[PDB]
């Protein structure tokens, strides 16, 4: 299976670690919040949805978004604008055509101005180093269903909207690391549909097992079930489309067994 | 700033920008300047950092530095002598030694390698885009068009790679490219090093298309299947037969065409990969030779 999936998924996993954000940058937040942060979050996958991006996009954004969270402080009435910037910066990192920087400017509805988005995108640029490749949930997951004997449509797009939810809640989210959110949404979504468990192999490609994703299963298995009730609703509209099987309106299993 | 740096001259323009020579007044240290001029700051410099930052490889040019002072964007390189192409138009008299493509063919490799083992392509392989040092060791340069790709690949952007080194699944416009693209294009730069002439110099697509035809031969689906079914095939394509490699590029040792064969393979499936070429028999006696240049 090509040459370098060992290599890249091995790589993948080193580089999860270092583009890590820090677990308790809220609590150090003197005037944002978690919900402000669903918010935002929500907010760009509207945006996603909007101007056709790739999912891989967004989750690039707020990885961006908790790394420059994790070292600088910012008001209320400005996080809109760091998340701005960081859609925009994901865009030109990942899409084959991104939006023109005047059509960002139009979805904030004229909160902010022209310069005052390119400022911040170099803000954004220079605070996180130009580092910008961070390994995603997305990234991992799109391997993971390489292993789906055989595969299925509807488990890889449960899978995906899964893995976006993890994004909105960063109590519990950010203390687990893209791979195994990945295991977790994966498993979920396989368990769902076909009844089915994480794949042997998928042991030995990762290490992981049940036992050992089960603290982020469990996490996600409420999120899950809570979704119909969340405030934000956005990811939930998104996969009723049939683009993704309308997933979103499945059953949720009401136990796991492990 | 730049305070403390020094402009020699201007050296290129390549993807994006523009190279100076320049020198370090208070090290000594001279270097290569990339500046851009500030839509924001351009996503060939976002991806050119990045990548180039998680890129440490003797073979992979190296960045040094990035600097602001606006409404500039200078990136700081390693210097390098030559690029590949001049250098193969100061050897037309004499030629280049065989062992020293053996080297140079070695090194590239090792460096496609290391980037295809960081999901990265490059997508513009050419001799503009290779650079030497007097000491032997020849560099991959100009990661503009680079991309950080995904396992597996989804549809990326079709313009990639210069028309002389463009690979048969481009031209005919499949939806998915991968690794095989910087392959091919290595391949070619193989055989250039060797005959030193370009291999397939089209001046459109369809030239290209050709050319590459009346050298491997028009392809089918027993040589590559699905390529009747692909977009920018068409039956009314000639039907050219395929010649031995021994007239390709006559010089070669019969495991350099064995190499070569393999790294022009029509399927991207089928196309050798860098990793495993670094194997091949090829480079059993491989050392590394200086240029002998000025
Ligand atoms: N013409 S030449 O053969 O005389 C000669 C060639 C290249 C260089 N040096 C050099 N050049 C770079 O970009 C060159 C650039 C030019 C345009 C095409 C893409 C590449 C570099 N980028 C990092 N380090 C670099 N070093 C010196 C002399």
């Amino acid at each position: 299976v090509p040459d370098y999936h060992e290599d890249i998924h091995t790589y993948l996993r080193e580089m999860e670690v270092k583009c890590k954000p820090k677990v308790g940058y809220m609590k150090k937040q003197p005037d944002i919040t978690n919900s402000m942060r669903a918010i935002l979050v929500d907010w760009l996958v509207e945006v996603g949805e909007e101007y056709k991006l790739q999912n891989e996009t967004l989750h690039l954004a707020v990885n961006y978004i908790d790394r420059f969270l994790s070292s600088m402080s910012v008001l209320r009435g400005k996080l809109q604008l760091v998340g701005t910037a960081a859609m925009l910066l994901a865009s030109k990192f990942e899409e084959i055509y991104p939006p023109e920087v005047a059509e960002f400017v139009y979805i904030t509805d004229d909160t902010y101005t022209k310069k005052q988005v390119l400022r911040m995108e170099h803000l954004v640029l220079k605070v996180l180093t130009f580092d910008l490749a961070a390994p995603t949930v997305n990234q991992f997951l799109t391997q993971y269903f390489l292993h789906q004997q055989p595969a299925n449509c509807k488990v890889e797009s449960l899978a995906m909207f899964l893995g976006e939810l993890s994004l909105i809640d960063a109590d519990p989210y950010l203390k687990y690391l893209p791979s195994v959110i990945a295991g977790a949404a994966f498993h979920l979504a396989l368990y769902t549909v076909t009844g089915q468990s994480w794949p042997e192999s998928l042991i030995r490609k990762t290490g992981y097992t049940l036992e050992s994703l089960k603290p982020c299963l469990m996490d996600l298995h409420q999120t899950y079930l809570k979704a119909p009730q969340h405030a934000q609703q956005s990811i939930r509209e998104k996969y009723k489309n049939s683009k993704y099987h309308g997933v979103s309106l499945l059953n949720p299993p009401e136990t796991l067994n492990l | 700033s730049m305070e403390n740096f020094q402009k020699v001259e201007k050296i290129g323009e390549g993807t994006y920008g523009v190279v100076y020579k320049a020198r370090n007044k208070l090290t000594g240290e001279v270097v290569a300047l990339k500046k851009i001029r500030l839509e924001g700051v351009p996503s060939t410099a976002i991806r050119e950092i990045s990548l180039l930052k998680e890129l440490n490889h003797p073979n992979i040019v190296k960045l040094l530095d990035v600097i602001h002072t606006e409404n500039k964007l200078y990136l700081v390189f390693e210097f390098l002598s030559m690029d590949l192409k001049d250098f193969m138009d100061a050897s037309a008299l004499t030629g280049i030694p065989l062992p020293l493509i053996k080297s140079y063919l070695f090194q590239l490799l090792q460096g496609l390698a290391f980037c295809h083992s960081h999901r990265v392509l490059h997508r513009d392989l050419k001799p503009q885009n290779l650079l030497i040092n007097t000491e032997g060791a020849i560099k991959l340069a100009d990661f503009g068009l680079a991309r950080a790709f995904g396992v597996p690949v989804r549809t990326y952007t079709h313009e990639v790679v210069t028309l002389w080194y463009r690979a048969p699944e481009i031209l005919l416009g499949c939806k998915y490219y991968s690794t095989a693209v910087d392959i091919w294009s290595l391949g070619c730069i193989f055989a250039e090093m060797v005959t030193r002439r370009a291999l397939f110099p089209g001046d459109s697509e369809i030239d290209q298309l050709f050319r590459i035809f009346r050298t491997l031969g028009t392809p089918d689906e027993v040589v590559w299947p699905g390529v009747t079914s692909m977009p920018d095939y068409k039956p009314s394509f000639p039907k050219w037969a395929r010649q031995d490699f021994s007239k390709v590029v006559p010089p070669l040792d019969e495991d350099g065409r064995s190499l070569l064969s393999q790294m022009l393979h029509y399927d991207p499936n089928k196309r050798i990969s860098a990793k495993a070429a670094l194997a091949h028999p090829f480079f059993q006696d491989v050392t590394k030779p200086v240029p002998h240049l000025r």
